[PDB]
Parts: C-alpha cells; structure tokens; sequence
C-alpha cells in the first residue's frame, strides 16, 4: 500500500541524551580540558559521534 | 590636473594600501550559478479556523527546497484607527515547525513582536507593519489581507532552504495558533466586539525548483545545516511599587549555544504594551486631554522609545553563580546593546543582551553555551512605581530611578533565547544533532 | 566575567568553533589599484527647454566611467505642495548609445517606478531631495535638481564603462525633457505664466587608472554581465464602478530577466498611481471643505493606502501555463518587495521578482523570456465602487473595492529587467544578445 | 509552475547558469575561533564636571577591545526643545593614546558632522535616543547618555585593539567636558542657575580569547590599518548681504586621504549649521509673533531647508589645480553623500571624497595629502540679503542667497579622515608614519 | 490580572516511577483547590454566613475542578519537553483514568 519507509519520530539523529555526553566524551577520548581539544582536533571529534543504522529485510 | 593629480601622488603611505595590488573595484566578475527558480505556492490548512482555533499544515513536496513562508489573514476591524496594534501578529499567537515528527523550533506573537522590535528597521520595518496593521487611518469594518511572514531560519535565508528533496520520507510541518482574542479586531480592552468577523487563512510556501545537477545531489547527499532555534520560557515580574525597587533572581531554563537573549516585560491585557500607560501624547488612550486614561493604551501608538515608562532599572546575567559583566541600567540594554550589535532602534520596555558580536547575522559570531552552565540567572532590578501617571509634570519631569505607578501593570516577563542547533538530513529523514 | 563564556564549552560548539578557520579581530584588508575619480561636465549638445530633445557625448577624459547626474535648475510656479519629484518628472527619457547601439533606456516613470521598488530609508529621502523641494518652498523658489542616472554603470564601479576600451566609439546619452513638468511650468492642465525654462549640465564621474590596469583595459577583451530594462506601455483595462475590469498583455520581453515591475497610472499627474480621495494627503485640500477628487495632493502624490490602488490579483502565465498561482495586488506590493528588496512600496506599484535578490548586481534566478513564445501578465482589477468625496466610504471599505476616481488611472506601465553582456574587444563594444 | 523557468533554457542563460560555480541554497559557515565579549567600567582619573579634562587608561582585564561608550547622567535645564544631543555636546573631545604617543582625537563637532553623514535611519535616530532628550521630558528629568566613540578600533572587531600584545605599554583615553552644554547648564549665553555636575563613567568591551588565539595575538607582531581624524578650525570668510565672500584655505592634511568633510557653524550653538529663520523648525518662536531669528529652536537645531546654508559652491585644488570642476555647496551636502555614503546630510555640512565608499574599512582609494605640496580648499558663499524673518522671503528665494543670519555661522571645520599603520612589536607600539 | 508561570528544577533522583503533586493553603490541611460558596466548598457555603476564607473542613477536598489552581504543565528532561503540554486537568482526571 502507502509508501513511507521511515518512523517519523526524531529518533535516528538526535543525541536526546543529557549533558553527560559532553563528560562521556572527555572521558572517551583523554584530556578533560574540552575548551581546546575540539578546537584542536575538528574532525576527530566530529566523526566520533555519529549514527549507526541496523536495517530491516522487509 | 583633475583626477590625475590624486593618482600620481603616490609614495610610502601608499604601498600598504596599492602596493602589489590584488583586487580592483572596476571589473567585477559574478559568480556562474546553478539553475532554479521559484515559485510561491498555497498550501491546505487542516482543522477548524478562526479565533482561538488550532490549525496545521503540512508542506507538500511541489518544488525541492523551501524558504520563505507567508501566512496570509484577512481581517476586519473592529473599532476605528488607533484601536488596534499589528493585529494579524497577534492573531498568529504561535507556530511550531515539525519536521519528521519533531519540533525544531517555536515562535510566538510575543515573539514576533520583540523580534521586530530588536531586528527590524527603517523602511522593512514600516513595511512589516503595512502587512499587518492599518496604518492609513482605516475606519471600523474595513476589510484588509495581511500578511504575516514566518522568522524560522529557513524563511529568512535561502542559504538554509529545507531540502525537501533530501527529506523523501520525513514530512514538514507547521502547526498555527490563532489567538482567542485580537485587539481592535474581536476585543476591546476585556470587552467583545459584537458582530466581529472571524479571520480568513492562508499558507504560502516559497519553494525552490532545482535544476537535474543540484537535484540528484541533494536527493543522494548527506546534509548538515546550522540553523537558529528559539528558545522561551515566561516568568512572574517581581512587582515594583511607589514605595520600593523590587529585584529578582530569574533562573534561565537554557541551553545550546546561545547567539543572544531578548526580553521584556509587559501587561499581557494589552499585546505589544511593554510600557507603562501615561497622559502624555501616544502613552495612554485619550493621552493629552481631559478624557485620556491610564488604564488603556493607545492601542495605535502602544510602542514608544520614551524610556520613562519602561519598569526595568538595572540588571546583569550570571552564569554558574559568576557575574558575566558589570551590572547596566536597563537603558543599556535598551539602547546600546541593539546600537552595537543590530544598528536599528529597539522601543522602550524590550531589551537585548548578546554573546555574539553580530547576534542579527545567520553566521556565527559568538555565542554562549547554555548546555555547560547549570545555573543561568537573570538578575533585574526595577525601577520605583511613584510617577502620577496622569500628570506629565510628574511623567516627563522625573528622575532616572522612577517610573509611572501604572509600570506595576507590567507584571509579566518573557524571556527569550536564540541559539544553534544542527539539522541533520540523510537518506530522507533528518532531524537535529543535540535534543 | 567573560571568561566564565569561555569555559562553557562542550560538543555542541565543535560545529560552530572546532578547527576554526576564521576570526572575527583580525583584517586583512586587500591592497587594491591605484586609481583617482573626477567629476567633469559634460557638453550638452542641442538645444535645453521644456518639451526639447537634447543629447550628450562623454568626452574621453578619464578612463572608466560610472556615476552620472544630470542637474536641472527650476523654478517653482507655485506654493509648496504643487509639485512632485518635478526633476524626475522633467528627464522624460534618457537612451544610453555605444557605438551607435541602443544599449538601453530609461523613463521618467522608470525612476519613479524605480525608486518605489529600490531605494529606501534615507537614501529615497536623500534622494527625494535631490529632486523636489520638501521644506515647503514657495513660488518663486529657486532649486538646482540632481538626477543620478540608474544605468548599469551608473550604479556600481564593478560595471563602470571602459571608455579607455572603447577608443573606437562613442558613448552618448540622449534626453527627452518633458514638455510640461507639475508645479512648475503647470498645474494639472493649465500653463503657469511666467514659468523659467530649465537650466540643464551633465555631470560624469571618470574614473583614472593608473599604468597597469589602465593598460589592461585598454587591450585585454572583456564581458561585462550587465542589466537593461525593457520597457512597453499599454491601455489599461481601466476599472469601472459596476464591475470588476480584466487583462490579459502578452509582453513583448526578452533576455533573462530578474524581474518584472508594473504600475497603473493616471498620465495627467507624474507620479499618480492611486485613486484621488477625500481622505488626508489623498487629493488636493483632502480632508476639507475645499477637497477635490479630481487633482491629487501633488506634494503627497504617492502613498501607502492601498485601498486606492486598482490590482485586485494578478499571476503570470507562460505558454499556456501558470508560473504561479494568482495572488492578491497587495502580495506584489507588499511580500514581494518585503521578501526581495527589504523596502516599502507605494500603493499603486508592484513587483514580481524570478531573482532571489533582484536589487542586487549579481544574478539570483532569472526568468529567460528569450525562451518564451507567449508570457503573459493577467490582472483583475477592483470594482471602483466608492465614493471617494466621503472619506468614511473610503476609509471603511472592503479589499475588493476602490475609489470611483481609480477609474482615472488609465495608463498601463509595464518593466523587465534582464541581464545582458556587454562585450569589449579591440576598442569596440557591443552587445552579445539582441 | 517554476518549472517551465527551469525547463526553457537558453543560451543566454550560459552566461549565468553554465558551469555553474555556486548555488544559494545551502551555506556554509565559516568555523571561528572561541571567544567571549563583556563591558567592564573603567576608572576615571580627574574630577569630571562641567569644563574639566579627565582620562583613563583601559584596564587589562581581556585580550582585545572594541566599543567603548562613555556614560553621562545629565539633567534638564529647561523644557523640551532646549537641548540638542546634549551628551555629544559635553564630550568636547576625546583623544587616544598608546604608549604615550597620540594615535587619533575627535571632537563634539566632529561627533556631530560624523553622524550628520555616515550615520543614517533608525541607526541615526537610535543615537539621538542615546545622546539627547527625544520624548518631550520636561525640566528637571534626568537621564542616562550613552556616547560610543568613533576610533577606529570602536567601529569593528576587525581592528580590535590587542592589548594583550601591548605587553609594555599603557593605552589611555583623555575627554574633555564642555564648559557648557545647552539645556543642561546654559541657555544660549546664560547659565543656569542650580544646574547639576554630569556623572560621568568609561566602560570598555572587551574580548576574552581562547588559548590559541590569545598565544598567537601576545607572542606575533601586528599592524593594524587604522583610521585617523585630521582636522582644524578655520575663521569663515563670512558672506553678508552685499557680497558673495570667497576663501581659499590651505588644507593642512597629510596621509592618504579617504574623504574631507566640513560644515560652517555659529560658535555659540551646538549643531547650528545653518542660518536662523521664521519658518517652522528654524528658529526659537517660528511661525508665531514672538519668533525670534537670533536664537535657534535648540530641539530642532538641525535641518535639511538648504536655503539657509552658506555654501555656494566650492572646489578643491591639488598643488594649485583643479581637482575636479567647481560644484554647488548643495553637490557636497546631497550628492556626494548619496554616493558614498547612502544616508542623507543635514543642510550647512558637505562632503568630498576621494574614495569610492568611504563609510567602510576597507581602502577603496586615497589622496595621499603628504605627497601634495598645495592642496587649497576654495570656497564661494551665498549672500546673505533674506529677511530671515519673512518665510515670503525665506522659503521663496533663489539659489545664490540665503538668509541675514546666516552671518552668524563664522566657524568653520574642516576635518579629513586618513588611513595609517598601527605597528604592535613585542609588546609595544605607536604609528608608522606621523605625516 | 495575569497567567502566572513558574519553573521548577526538579532535585530528584533514582528511577521515578511516577510525580505526584498537589497546591495547597498550609493553613487548612488537605485544602488543595479555592474555596466558594457552593455547597460544600466553604464553611457556611449556600448561607447568609458563608465565608470564603475558611473551608467546609468536613468536606476540604472536592471534585469541583474550576477551584483548581493550575491551567495546565509539562515537564521538560534537559529542556526537551517529556510530553506536550497538557491541561491541569490532564494531570488531575486523565492520568489516573
């Protein structure tokens, strides 16, 4: 019938998590002074927090 | 002689300023770019309309991207001119934009009227007015389109266009509040305007069509766009009084990167009063004669930059329990903040406090980050309620630390913050990096 | 203070700071060439007065050129309030020639149209009194006017003419004055006695290059991406006060166009593209016992009520097919310029934009009307029902409706403005389209 | 639809769309560093008063400073219409210095003639609100003024001072308080019995940089384009009813200049550059029996009726010749303006620039005055033959004369605005060239 | 004269099964709505010496929602709302249902 392959409820790209990323993230990479290590290291950083899809046969 | 005479008056001074020259201004070459067009498009509005009714629409996929949205109302007034005040702003009391069922962001009426206040000038600024007001002296039971334009980030930059293209399977929403109650339209002051017309609506959608090249990569690529978010909490006004500054401690419920905050304070009966009323021309309604009330506005003329009959004195923001600057008379957040940040005039009773260096610009230029401080407050101090607010002897004639007692009716204040977020588009479906 | 904004960082900044790649307290300004403007009077050829035609030659002075004003001196046949912008009425027409090729045109009702549409805030005032008189002069007075011309190169040094590369041909400027000009040497229909004639002088801004760049100009080939208007004039299916009047003007357009613009006007009064009512400012002695709804308010020709303009909805429609779906007359003049220039449009004016930013110099979108067999622009005008000697009739009504005066408004202006290029080679210019 | 836009392409559409190089419809921002801004007060040295000279040296609390903005808390005395941007009268002068060695000085004149031309709409009317009384106050009212400064490194952050890289060196800021302000502690000649002492108070915005940047602006040397005022007060060679007066003035300039800029004045008033009259506006009384042509309508001292102006026409020559042809005083009061700068002048102040768009930062052509031996401002005046008491002859006159009171307006300024290199070098600095 | 509005940060810990919460006057225990003179709502209520300043305590509580204080609430995790907002009401008759 209708075609709509998603779930429609922001679920997939939010990082709806507290503000304990930001200490996970100090405690995933090393050096607890945040203020220069993003500025540092852009992409490092950027690639370390994104999605992972785990598809469906349908 | 002539023009030459300059040009060969050439020596040390100039070299830093021609000396191996790498730009001219006499030979501009524009930039090739991809093909598109745009088209202004009516959208359906599902539920009930008319005062007080919630409505929504969903954006149909008629082009690839889109910008600029125009809500359009047709309105009929209620009573004669200067009854009524951007009525088809109050009217749009609220819009939630949604996209794949979530929010991304949230205006309200109050909203649009601080935002015009602090970012609009000179002619879009009157212009803006001429969309949702009578500004020609109109007469009770005439009949106007207005037009209020949406202020999400996508309507105010092409550069931010929503790729509806890239969004295949994830919808774009915006759900509208119609006020219960408009100004000069259904109501005047806490009366009902008897036989009052119930407002006509219309959603316009400005789409992008793109042409094959740029098409197939946004319907392929991943996206990240930096857009702008509104954050808003309201909050109780420590009341001032004849006898006293009240001051308060407002904790500020934020978080993201913050470009700047906005508030003010006003007297919810009267939208877009952030002043106190007073008998002096435009301050009250009958103002400058024996007739004039300080109980109601001059709802024509409810703005004003005369700084006497805003409520706030002094304040300043701590973060985490550290001063962030100096206390300032709210005179400084009034009108130097918005000199030195935006370059427009902002009217008496809203204020502006920026983190950025250029908080009216989309690209970034400072902002604060909400999401690391636990305790944001918003210390004010208000100015004492002692003025005789029908006697301009005592109105205009006073002190910088004291106010009209009518300021006292100013009880409400909204608070508001504008920060970045990052919308996320991949595969059809997006939504935003930070909840 | 400030440092504890510094410290309040995390994650969400890294989108906004990591890896920074730009400050905001450090410029490096870009050394530029040496080059020198002078202002130089142009000869004008021919014979200056009302109603003649004149015409200029720019004398090869400089190199580039850019900005040109053409100053009129008149004198007030009347009191304040007779005239309005009587030097922009007075530059009937001024045709810009290179080589002895039209390369474009503008009208008095262009710079009217014109400035409704693109100039804003202090610049239209500034230039309203560059003009008109607007401290209330009276009759007699005396007023030098400056009219900068809106030509491509007259409104930025990127597209200044290369005079230095056109060595082969002449670039002239012919001018049409206006035989009658409101307030000054007539009132509506009647001469005023006495009138002077216009003094007239055409000022060019050249531009002086130094060595370098002036010999690049002078040999190297070159494109400039230039704008011209296009300009027809039509009958208006003019308004009735029974119904409601239609048109359907297949435009004779080319080029890429970045915009459409139009006005409905009444030719006797420059200037008059509403309704004249008894409602202040809206005819002359609006608001009193003297008030006529025959002759406007000259001083306070234009305005913002809309209820005296006669557009009730237009679209355009492109070999059969809609280009967009018709809107209200207030869309094109209120949301269009709102969304596309950042001004306030009198009523009367509208725009329909196919550009992003059509006020801008580089191209946003354009509209190829070079492609299009049959563009056509469908007005439905309003039914010109009130009765504009009652001012409550007027001020009252509903969207539909206007003034029975609208049905004065008889004139149809309609403007494109479309990108060109303007080619440069071997001392010789031309145009690459026709 | 937009469709049909896209589908019917061209070939004069390559030259816009071919190859395309950009597209509108998805921007990205640049990356900035991290920084923060705050407004700190500074301390005053000297006592501040009517008449006193007074300095401060910014305080090293940031890495970088901007704005500044002077407080002064004045009050009314006298009703509304008595004074005339009172804040910018007071701030006589100002003058930078760093490391003891004079970089820049504007003056109230200069403050004014500045904003009469590069200032402009609600930006302009914004300022008045911060200098001046614009909402009728009355006698007695008090009211904080906020002037920003007009130095260089006051109007982007381009040009942030970096006092972190002034490691040996103090930066000071001296202002001078007018004897008399208008409205304030005199009308006209007469002081004002009572009248109250300004409170006065310097606060400097600062940047807080983070690690990199800071390392980078204390440790590398820097030069900085830089903004300079010249400028020196002349006796007007005064025109009267029987003559049309002439000047020629040695212009006394050096360095490459952008723009000159000038206005003739009465001694006595603030911000009168034109001639009295009883017309509405142009005098204390105008339009009624009791007008007066020898006081101003202080309110309303500026105006834009150029009949009262007292150029006639002018010319500026370079080493004895010609720069460009003669041009009417109204070519430099309304059109060069429009050109360069894009706001409107006030009537009796001019402009000529030498460069295309003098209102930026950024260089766009100079005439290098320490490469001309005889630069000569020449001057031709109207003749002052109206009975400025008769609008009949006032408003109805010709282009070559102006009013009987025009004779007033004796002073004139002649400023000029040049660019020049602040070098910062290990610490310490001062500028590249002195003339 | 206005719609008051109120933040409150709330302290708690552990997982939460459900909130609970009720306003109240400290003076009359279990007083959890305004009092009027309607049968029940006040002492004296229906009667020449009703009073709306002291309840009917026998009868403190009441299903008589218009004396309830709160129009309507939400509760936000980290500034994102939990749910959207609902009525008073929601809270009072809903939830429970």
């Amino acid at each position: 019938f209708r075609d709509t392959a998603s779930i429609g409820f922001s679920d997939t790209h939010q990082d709806e998590k507290t503000l304990r990323f930001l200490k996970k993230q100090i405690s995933q990479f090393i050096k607890h002074l945040k203020e220069y290590y993003p500025n540092n290291e852009l992409t490092k950083k950027l690639v370390m927090k994104y999605s992972d899809v785990q598809l469906l046969p349908y | 002689a002539g023009g030459l005479s300059q040009l060969v008056a050439y020596g040390a001074q100039d070299v830093y300023l021609t000396g191996n020259p790498q730009i001219t201004f006499f030979k501009t070459v524009y930039r090739r770019y991809t093909n598109f067009a745009i088209e202004s498009i009516q959208q359906t509005i599902n539920g009930s309309v008319g005062f007080g009714n919630k409505v929504s629409t969903q954006i149909s996929r008629n082009g690839d991207l889109i910008t600029d949205i125009v809500v359009e109302f047709v309105l009929t007034k209620g009573g004669n001119g200067g009854t009524t005040y951007y009525p088809a702003e109050e009217l749009l009391q609220d819009v939630e934009l949604e996209i794949g069922g979530q929010r991304i962001d949230k205006h309200y009426n109050d909203w649009f009227r601080t935002y015009d206040a602090l970012f609009r000038m000179n002619d879009d600024r009157y212009n803006y007015r001429r969309m949702t007001d009578w500004v020609n002296n109109e007469l009770v039971g005439a009949q106007k389109r207005f037009y209020v334009p949406l202020i999400f980030f996508f309507n105010q930059t092409p550069g931010l266009a929503l790729p509806l293209i890239a969004l295949q399977y994830h919808e774009v929403k915006l759900y509208f509040t119609l006020a219960s109650q408009v100004q000069g339209v259904n109501y005047n002051g806490s009366s009902a305007i008897a036989g009052a017309a119930q407002p006509t609506m219309s959603v316009w959608v400005d789409y992008i069509f793109l042409d094959t090249q740029e098409r197939t990569r946004f319907a392929q690529l991943p996206h990240e766009y930096l857009i702008e978010q509104l954050q808003f909490t309201g909050s109780e006004t420590a009341t001032p009084s004849a006898t006293t500054q009240a001051s308060q401690n407002i904790r500020l419920n934020f978080n993201h990167p913050t470009k700047y905050l906005a508030w003010n304070f006003n007297n919810p009966t009267n939208y877009g009063q952030y002043t106190a009323l007073a008998n002096i021309p435009g301050a009250c309604s009958g103002a400058g004669t024996a007739a004039a009330t300080v109980t109601t506005p001059d709802y024509g003329n409810t703005g004003t930059y005369n700084e006497q009959l805003a409520v706030l004195d002094s304040a300043k923001i701590q973060l985490n329990g550290q001063d962030r600057f100096a206390t300032r008379k709210g005179s400084y957040f009034n009108k130097v903040q918005p000199y030195q940040s935006i370059g427009g005039v902002t009217p008496a009773g809203v204020y502006l406090y920026s983190f950025a260096l250029k908080p009216a610009g989309r690209q970034p230029s400072g902002t604060c980050n909400f999401s690391r401080i636990d305790n944001a407050t918003l210390s004010l101090t208000y100015k004492t309620c002692s003025i005789d607010a029908t006697s301009p002897a005592a109105v205009l004639g006073n002190t910088e630390t004291v106010t009209a007692n009518t300021a006292t009716l100013l009880t409400a204040l909204n608070i508001y913050a504008k920060n970045y977020n990052v919308l996320r588009i991949m595969s059809g479906m997006g939504g935003l990096a930070y909840a």
